[PDB]
RNA sequence: UGCUGUUGCUGUUAAAGGGUUCGUAGUUGAACUGUGGGCUG
RNA sequence: UGCAUGCCGUCCGUGAUUUUUUACUGUGACUAAAGAAGCGUGACUAAAGCAGUCAUGACUUGAAUUAGAAAGCAUGGGAUAACAAAGGAGCUUUUUAAAGGUAUUGGAGAUUAUGGAGCUGUGCGACAAAUGCUUUCUAGGAAUGAAGGAGGGUAGUUCGGGGGAGAACGUACUGGGGCGUCAGAGGUGAAAUUCUUAGACCGCACCAAGACGAACUACAGCGAAGGCAUUCUUCAAGGAUACCUUCCUCAAUCAAGAACCAAAGUGUGGAGAUCGAAGAUGAUUAGAGACCAUUGUAGUCCACACUGCAAACGAUGACACCCAUGAAUUGGGGAUAUCUUGCACGUUUUCUGUUUUCACGCGAAAGCUUUGAGGUUACAGUCUCAGGGGGGAGUACG
RNA sequence: AAGUUCACCGAUAUUUCUUCAAUAGAGGAAGCAAAAGUCGUAACAAGGUAGCUGUAGGUGAACCUGCAGCUGGAUCAUUU
RNA sequence: GGAAGUCGGCAAAAUAGAUGCGUAAGUUCGCAAGAAGCAUUGGCUCUGAGGGCAACACAAAUUGCCAACUCAGAACUGCUUACGGCGGGGAAUCCAACUGUAUAAUUAAAACAUAGGUUUGU
RNA sequence: CGGGUAAACGGCGGGAGUAAUAUGACUCUCUUAAGGUAGCCAAAUGCCUCGUCUUCCAAUUAGAGACGCGCAUGAAUGGA
């Protein structure tokens, strides 16, 4: 995490050069799309949908099997979340911290972290309003 | 890591130079008015005045002498200054209530030599050059 | 963060040449970097180089022959008319008998001698000698 | 517009009684006249009638305690202590 | 007089990095759509 | 006064149909002299001037040419860039048959059918389609990529003197009684103020209260900095690592503006063991208001509200790239000897952190050196703060 | 033509407010330049109580004392 | 003429309503403040603004009837400045913080009280 | 007889003499329970007294600002 703090970590996934299915995967593309929509109806977010297909279902890189990305499939079917996924998680974190701080008013370390999180929300909401993914008057609390 | 470099960063560079020019002691003196008011001359190279009395100023250590001077009241603004009288003798040529022409001492208001606090010099008395009298090329009038 | 890809690459080549290395790896690459290297190659200042594809900004491996003294970029990219070539030559080149200033013009990327012959101006990119 | 720069409720006193006594009394006056949270209802509905008496505006509850605020800081400590000691007993 | 520094200055100890962060105007900002070819000397 | 008239590409005006600038660069146009540059010229030379030269006059005499910021005008060139838009599910053509509903008739003004053309609902012929209808279970498959840039997710229910809350432990300093004893104890270089047969000091087991958390404890760990060390329970966070998860430029750094910030100090309530500014009393000393001894008020500790200063130091601003060798060490992960009965350890790689042995090189030197104070007169990666001989002075005024 | 009355432009004077620049003053402070009387020795050596920074109190005078910090220290180093 | 009177501006004079503009030092930020100061005001004849209830389609965004008073603007015309009622203002020193109480019949104050501070017994 | 206590009643001199024209930073002595500290002043508190300097007037035993040898100022008998 480099936007705030002193972290300089480099840990992530590395996508392969060869973008073809491994040829032992017999699932058709239309079955994978129906397979994505069913997981959404259960209540899972797109980042969790990809992991469930990767772990116990043989599908790495849904985009390589079906030419589309997971969020694009959900948007077509009307199952996209109202607020973008990363904004939803940041707002949830700020709410839990604010609930903690009314009981513990001397936790000055947590007050410092809340200022960092709220700045991140305003920066992120600024971008989504510009690319028209949010209403122009969204106005985080 | 000392200056900005952008292609559209002219405004920052202009403002930076303007504020840092004031730190130059010489530049500031020529662009303000406090020095001009302080200067007994109103920014001129010479001035005329009336001799009030003759005084002697002790030379600063490690020198030892009595430097002959006079105190003058300027005609243009009634300010009082102290002017050095150069050359051997040359004090007898100057009498009280005489008109003199005073000039600078060569360091633009700074004191010169072992004479403490003296920045002016006499060059003319009674409309006759002081050095001319010293060489006996002219006679003291009246 | 990294602001200029061309400046990063030219600094890497110059350091490896100063240390007496034979090969140098450059990352990341771009179209401007490749064109600059070809101007150097045409005048005999570097050997062959290879571009590797990785589905991102690729990498370049360059062979050095010991003839390069210094290469560097000019930032920002000042405009240069056809009457300003003499001024740039006297300011950043060791002499008037060797060394080149590289420009980008409407006719493409070229050295100052070729640009003057075709009567075109442009923006300064870098230099080498 | 604001109508006052930092006097607040104590503007009714004019220039009388001194700055520090006024500033000390203002803090308790604001609390004494505020609306406090009713945990039975879930709304901000408790008002003070007389010293120590707090009445809910909607539900018919009356509570004892505080004299200028609904709950004093010592009472919360007493509550947690009593609950833990009873938890040991039972 | 490269002692006003765009070309072109200094900032550990000589004068000079703000106690540490957040942040708006401002300045700066990664790669990609792109070898024309065939016949003579 | 017909005196007259005949023997395919373009030009020009007007309507219909839909879209690329700016910037840079090359030419060109339009731009008072005097002044500057300079072509010619033996005013006797020169500073000058524009004149003059040669055989009823000629030189069809000469007085050339250039540069002058920026903005404005026309045009051609597309590499580096700027502006604006968008945020990807608000996304077929052609040919015939039919039904329905102005201009030419001599010119001028009225009434009238027939047709053109568009508006549509029926059949027919021919050809495409960037995503298979002889299809799948009836608009839903055609979209640059995923930065050794940023954000988010999942896991070891990982890691740590990181933060907040609550219960409970540990000796020690001080005090108090309970049991004993009896002549001094304390303190110093040496003493004295001070305590003591009304029992001090010393000894044993306790009780009260307030602080603190030894040894383990280190060129170790955590935190933005200030800072952080007993155990158990509890609340919200933070970093690194692993990933063929998601997203697609969301970033770097800063006037204004905002939050935190050792100690001392200030206000209001608590607390008051220890130590201890002010003060008191002994000693040293020529003097001693000090250093030393015995004390002692504010303070030192807690809650809430202020203050915003430190040799707040690595006296070294933030982000990014390259860089020689061998160690060591903290956390996570990958591969393959020892010991206890899942843990620890051994060897070798790897990502992050944190250090030590004059690397090249740099520097006035001291010194710095993958961790720069290196890669700079061979001077240009990005942003930002400060300095310009010594004082007066961080003072005066606002 | 002189002259009457009204509106408009408006010099000039006085009064009131605002801004700029200069100016006297019993008494109280600061700095510098001297000369060199008077009294001590804070700093530089472990400078004879290591020094210095911030803050608070005291004091004929340099200064002394308490609290926290630094080495620019008089130690780069001892349950491996 | 304008405090020269007198221990002392005692007494008297003086200011004056309403509306617009404008307003210093100091300060516990509330004030000081009606600070200070400048201007207008009659009568008559007009003009404008401010209302009520009755008659999926969007200028009933209009027709009629009627009350009660205030404010603003204009023309013309006049003063002998003309009922009553109604603050004089400024710069400073001493004392007491303030509102209050208080010698019925010579003392209203700087005295007493007060909020605030501290100590004692239990 | 021993301790304690001044936001208990109260007290805060007897004084002297030395020093850089002045003067006293400087020294010596006498002496107490302790020897007036921060402040303030010819004050509703100063005898001498209509004190001395500046300001206010033509002229001020009055007013204000300064000074301090304070007959006899001064800290909850509360000081500013
Ligand atoms: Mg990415
Ligand atoms: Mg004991
Ligand atoms: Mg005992
Ligand atoms: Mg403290
Ligand atoms: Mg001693
Ligand atoms: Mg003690
Ligand atoms: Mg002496
Ligand atoms: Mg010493
Ligand atoms: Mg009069
Ligand atoms: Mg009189
Ligand atoms: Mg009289
Ligand atoms: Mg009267
Ligand atoms: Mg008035
Ligand atoms: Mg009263
Ligand atoms: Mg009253
Ligand atoms: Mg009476
Ligand atoms: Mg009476
Ligand atoms: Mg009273
Ligand atoms: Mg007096
Ligand atoms: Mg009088
Ligand atoms: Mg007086
Ligand atoms: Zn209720």
């Amino acid at each position: 995490v480099r936007m705030h703090g002193n972290g300089r970590g480099k840990a992530s996934s590395a996508l392969p050069y060869r973008r073809t299915p491994p040829a032992w995967l017999k699932i058709a593309s239309r079955n994978v799309v129906k397979m994505v929509c069913k997981s959404s109806r259960k209540g899972m977010m797109p980042s969790q949908i990809g992991m469930e297909l990767r772990d116990s279902m043989g599908i790495a890189q849904v985009k390589n099997v079906t030419g589309r990305k997971i969020l694009r499939i959900l948007k077509h079917n009307g199952l996209a979340p109202e607020i973008p996924e990363d904004l939803y998680f940041l707002v949830k974190r700020a709410t839990q911290m604010r609930k903690h701080l009314e009981r513990h008013t001397t936790d000055r370390d947590t007050k410092y972290r809340l200022i960092l999180v709220e700045s991140r929300i305003h920066r992120l909401a600024r971008y989504y309003k510009r690319v028209k993914q949010l209403p122009p008057t969204w106005k985080y609390e | 890591m000392t200056k900005t470099n952008g292609q559209n960063a002219a405004r920052k560079l202009v403002r930076l130079r303007c504020r840092n020019r004031w730190a130059d002691k010489g530049w500031k003196r020529a662009h303000t008015f406090s020095a001009r008011k302080a200067n007994p001359f109103g920014g001129s190279s010479h001035a005329k005045g009336i001799v009030l009395e003759k005084i002697g100023v002790g030379a600063k250590q490690p020198n030892s002498a009595i430097r002959k001077c006079v105190r003058v009241q300027l005609i243009k603004n009634d300010k009082k200054i102290i002017a050095f009288v150069p050359n051997d003798g040359c004090l007898h040529f100057i009498e009280e209530n005489d008109e003199v022409l005073v000039s600078g001492f060569g360091r633009s208001g700074h004191a010169v030599g072992d004479i403490p606090g003296v920045r002016f010099k006499i060059v003319k008395v009674s409309n006759v050059g002081l050095y001319a009298l010293y060489r006996q090329k002219k006679e003291k009038p009246r | 963060t990294m602001m200029s890809v061309l400046a990063n690459a030219l600094r890497t080549i110059a350091s490896a040449e100063r240390r007496g290395k034979r090969q140098v790896l450059i990352r990341p690459s771009s179209k401007v970097v490749v064109k600059f290297l070809q101007v150097m190659q045409k005048h005999g200042y570097i050997g062959e180089f290879e571009i590797i594809d990785d589905h991102r900004a690729g990498k370049i491996v360059v062979n050095l022959n010991g003839r390069l003294n210094k290469c560097g970029a000019i930032c920002p990219r000042f405009d240069c008319a056809t009457t300003d070539y003499e001024k740039w030559m006297k300011n950043i080149l060791p002499s008037r008998q060797f060394g080149f200033v590289v420009l980008t013009t409407s006719l493409g990327i070229m050295d100052h001698e070729e640009a003057r012959s075709r009567n075109t101006g442009g923006k300064v990119l870098g230099f080498f000698y | 517009a604001k109508r006052t720069v930092k006097m607040g409720v104590m503007g009714r006193y004019g220039t009388r009684y001194g700055a520090n006594p006024r500033k000390r009394a203002k803090k308790l006056e604001v609390s004494q006249h505020a609306k406090h949270f009713c945990s039975f209802c879930g709304k901000f509905a408790f008002r003070r009638k007389a010293v120590g008496i707090w009445r809910c505006d909607g539900c018919s509850k009356t509570v004892a305690g505080g004299a200028y605020t609904l709950s004093t800081p010592n009472n919360s400590t007493v509550r947690s202590t009593v609950r833990r000691l009873r938890e040991l007993a039972k």
